[PDB]
């Protein structure tokens, strides 16, 4: 029977204790240095104005990659998704005088047989002979006068068959002529990506699914070839929040290790890394076109928990509602918060 | 959010449901009270009665089994009451010990509807509530003079719980299907006087954290890493807190120390980057 | 007053004399060995079957050249005009699979590539031509419909090749739907070709088709292709050209006959006959009088014919002459009374 | 085709016209007869009367002047005749000679309607028929003893050959500074009277003359060109059986028709050698 505050912590960051007179009860929400309710995020997520959050994060960014990220977000918040994509995918007669002169003559069985096909009004065969013999321009100059297709192309396929492997320009011509981009998306130098990108757009203007499938493919290459910032660009334009979540989910562990070295405790490290991971994501997730990822869900659920402890049941509810109500965890949690806040 | 003057007699415990929407107060008047808390409001519902001596501590069961609150009194008995239909009734009465029972906490729902009773009768009991009403009790002697605390260890057999001695000794107990009951493990010495309270943390991080408060007027945070690993005694401070130390509580997450003194002041503590402790 | 036959010759090759009794007159048509009315001609000109006539001249032809003409007529006889000009004017890798990495090397390539994708098919060609990427310029153009562009390149190919390649110069002509160039400069040896380029470009404009065929014949004949220029003429329906050639070849022909042991008359006689039978049979297969000398020599054969007494064959040729010529007029009248 | 008994007195001339269909005869009966021969038939058409002596010769004129016939006779005159509207009538009469006229001949139609006349009086006369009708001729002394024939050379400049009883043959050409026909050449070669002379109408470079004589020989005179002389060439090395009386050239082929006294007609042509032979 000795007096005592008999405290206990409780869900939501509430502390209970018996009052000094020992006949009453107090219930408060203590101040823990370094532990405040994320008001900016609550605001931003309510307003849909991330300018304030972007700037707060931009003022004390950690490593450079991250800085580039928030820098990206900054520009993306001013110019707006569409205007950003336009500025991030953008790029930095003749001589005719021939007069026949003097006497000439056909020489050789080749020159002589092609002409026999021309006058004999046998244009079809004239083209074949020009080809079986290395008279390419010839066949072209000829077909370029006919309106036959199956032929008008036989000349083309011959041009590719022996020059496509010898000239890049030739190879590009191949895909265009054949109305494809796989080759350019798959093998063209990752440096000319703006050309591929642009190429994908001009081939699938009405097939947004295909376009995105290609832009994401090109996106993967850039990333896998030291072009992280550009990969985010193509992913954004393809509306693939998944890929950006993976790039970011993977670079997570290291990020929390550099913060660990900044003389931060295990809690301090984990906490800041998570919150910053979530902020960067909530923001970016606002300018894209989109939660199934298992890893992603567990962190949102990790953010929820840090959230409810700052007491901000409201913000917590916001995030729980973005998760698949099919997860008996997200389900259970919803219950707790609900009952706790309402 | 004060609930000024909830009782007539000095109050001995203030605990809330898992959803911090309903409280529970217990005093010497041998009575416990249920509550509703909102923004700053406090609606008083029933008042639990059937306790002959002063009620000591109480503990809210997991919502998993509905609304249940257990109380232990000097009367050498712990009682639980459910709330079927918004009306509080006494479900079962546990009185195996011969003398005051000073602590009673519930086992993580995973384990089930289990209750850990620590009496000043020197023994401790573990009781789970079956169906029909009749439970299968488990008792085992734990300390010399008596027992003052009996906090549980998170889920992982592998069922552990710390005990605070009336004889100055803090212990660790782990189930054992071969022993049929919880047997001893550690025996961490450290306090010169009696172990007033000991609480075990739920912080699943790399190492285990255990708190021990005592009449010796000090807290010894027992940190261990793995099976082998021995527990590292650690003075929460190399001085004495002016008065005793009655309670120690662990925060849900962020692992912060709630140390309810005796000088009538509550202090909060955290482990800075090195591994020591500081206010908050 | 002495007695005497007092013989006289008269038109039609008639001989008038006085009977020995001194009281009678006797008109006759003496047999002059060497002179014989032309039956074959009269009979073939009616039955229009010169098989025999042709077979006669062929079997008794003079110099080598003459033989070709009659042979030209011997075969023209069987096969027919149309079928003849036929046998006489005729003649004897895809795939590629791209592989591995690659990249736009250079400014040129990059600029053209950007053009393409940027749906700017027009500029791609400009940038191409302003570089020696003609092959490509052509490939792009072989994909659009735009004619002016689909043609700005042809005129660009020829611009620097139609002069270093005979086939290039020929294309240049086939392209621009013309023959003037071939017809006037392509080697005469490949005439059967310049021939097909006329029937090919002017298949529905005969006046022009024949003006060109003619323009060629003249060139052949004037460059050693005598036999061939006649074939072209035979198809252009220009009996006048064939007539003119034959009238110039006349003298030398009468000379080779005079050296063949024949009197000035036998030669002159034989010659004008061969020419007339050769001209008649030829004018009978082509699509054809306004040539003076021809007329002049036509009249000549008339007299030799009347002198044979064959007034019928004489009238036939009289008819074919322009009833605008007085000599033709007079003889027309004379032959009439003489026979009628 | 034979027309026996066309006259009862001996006949001296029978000539067919421009179409070789209209016959005409003359004889001692002092008359001329017009005939129309076809296949092997004939029909008299008239009998010309006027000559006071046997008629020696007749010559049909070119159709472009009308249907005329000229005749001459021992009576020393020449009569022209016409068949206008279907009947023959003496239009003009030429008589400037003082002895038998033995030949008469119409010039080439190009010269107009001129007549070549030769007489036993030794003279030759050239006659045209004025715009009004009358006649203003050319009279030349052309042979001693008598002239028996005269023939016109073909047209280009106008020439004609005569044949006298002085055994000579003579070419004549018209001259301006004389307004008469002047003696161009005298050809010697017969040893007796020349009975007839015929200038071939052949249009070849070479000119051909044929003279016939009382000496039983025919001579073909030829002239290559203006610079050439008239070369003599006997028709045949051996003399003939009787007197040759006439010579006539065909219109084509240059074939000569010789009329002998043995009342026989031989025909000749020229060969590679330039010598004559039976055609």
């Amino acid at each position: 029977g000795e007096p005592s505050p008999a405290a206990h912590w409780a869900f939501g960051g509430k502390l209970v204790q018996i009052t000094p007179d020992g006949k009453g009860v107090s219930i408060t929400n203590p101040k823990i240095s370094g532990l405040e309710s994320n008001t900016t995020l609550s605001e931003a997520l309510k307003t849909k104005d991330f300018k304030p959050l972007i700037n707060q994060r931009l003022v004390k960014v950690i490593d450079d990659v991250n800085e580039e990220d928030w820098n990206l977000l900054e520009k993306l918040s001013m110019d707006g998704t569409e205007e950003f994509l336009k500025e991030a995918l953008a790029f930095d007669q003749i001589e005719t005088n021939f007069q026949p002169e003097g006497d000439f003559s056909l020489s050789g069985n080749i020159e002589q047989t092609i002409s026999k096909n021309l006058v004999s009004g046998n244009i079809k065969s004239a083209v074949k002979n020009s080809l079986e013999n290395d008279l390419l321009m010839e066949a072209m100059v000829i077909a370029l006068d006919s309106n036959n297709e199956r032929l008008k192309e036989s000349v083309k396929n011959a041009y590719f068959a022996k020059y496509g492997s010898k000239s890049s320009l030739s190879r590009i011509l191949y895909s265009i002529s054949k109305r494809e981009v796989d080759d350019l998306v798959e093998n063209l130098d990752v440096s000319q990506w703006k050309f591929i990108s642009k190429a994908i757009q001009n081939l699938y203007p009405n097939d947004i699914a295909q376009r995105n499938e290609m832009l994401i493919k090109l996106g993967d290459r850039l990333k896998e070839n030291g072009h992280r910032q550009d990969s985010l660009t193509l992913y954004l334009a393809a509306g693939s929040l998944d890929k950006v979540a993976s790039i970011w989910l993977s670079e997570f562990p290291d990020l929390e290790d550099k913060l660990k070295k900044d003389n931060k405790t295990i809690y301090e490290a984990h906490s800041e890394c998570l919150t910053e991971f979530i902020e960067r994501f909530t923001v970016f997730s606002n300018f894209i076109n989109g939660i199934n990822n298992e890893q992603l869900i567990a962190k949102f659920l990790e953010f929820i928990n840090l959230t409810t402890s700052t007491g901000n049941f409201e913000l917590a509810t916001e995030f729980l509602n973005s998760l698949p109500s099919d997860n008996e965890e997200v389900k259970t949690e919803k219950a707790r918060v609900l009952i706790a806040s309402g | 959010v004060v609930i000024a003057n909830a009782h007539n007699e000095m109050i001995h415990d203030a605990v809330m449901d898992y959803y911090g929407k309903r409280m529970a107060t217990c005093s010497s008047d041998k009575t416990i009270k249920i509550f509703e808390v909102e923004g700053e409001t406090h609606k008083l519902i029933d008042t639990l009665t059937g306790h002959e001596g002063p009620v000591w501590r109480v503990d809210w069961a997991h919502p998993k089994f509905g609304t249940i609150l257990a109380s232990c009194s000097y009367d050498g008995k712990v009682m639980i009451w459910k709330e079927e239909n918004g009306r509080w009734s006494q479900i079962a009465v546990h009185a195996v010990h011969s003398a005051s029972v000073n602590s009673v906490q519930w086992a993580p729902h995973e384990y089930g509807p289990m209750l850990l009773v620590a009496s000043s009768d020197g023994k401790v009991s573990v009781v789970e509530f079956k169906e029909n009403g009749t439970t299968s009790p488990i008792i085992i002697d734990a300390h010399a003079i008596g027992v003052n605390s009996a906090s549980w260890a998170p889920a992982t057999e592998s069922r552990k719980f710390v005990t605070g001695g009336a004889d100055n000794l803090v212990k660790i107990w782990k189930y054992n299907s071969d022993a049929q009951t919880y047997v001893l493990e550690s025996t961490l010495e450290g306090h010169s006087d009696w172990v007033r309270d000991v609480a075990w943390s739920p912080t699943v991080l790399l190492r285990s954290y255990m708190a021990s408060v005592s009449q010796d007027r000090t807290c010894i945070i027992w940190t261990q890493d793995n099976e082998q690993g021995p527990w590292k005694k650690t003075l929460l401070k190399e001085e004495k807190f002016p008065d005793v130390l009655w309670r120690a509580s662990w925060s849900l997450s962020g692992n912060v120390l709630a140390l309810s003194g005796g000088d009538n002041k509550v202090t909060l503590w955290k482990e800075n980057l090195e591994g020591k402790w500081e206010p908050a």
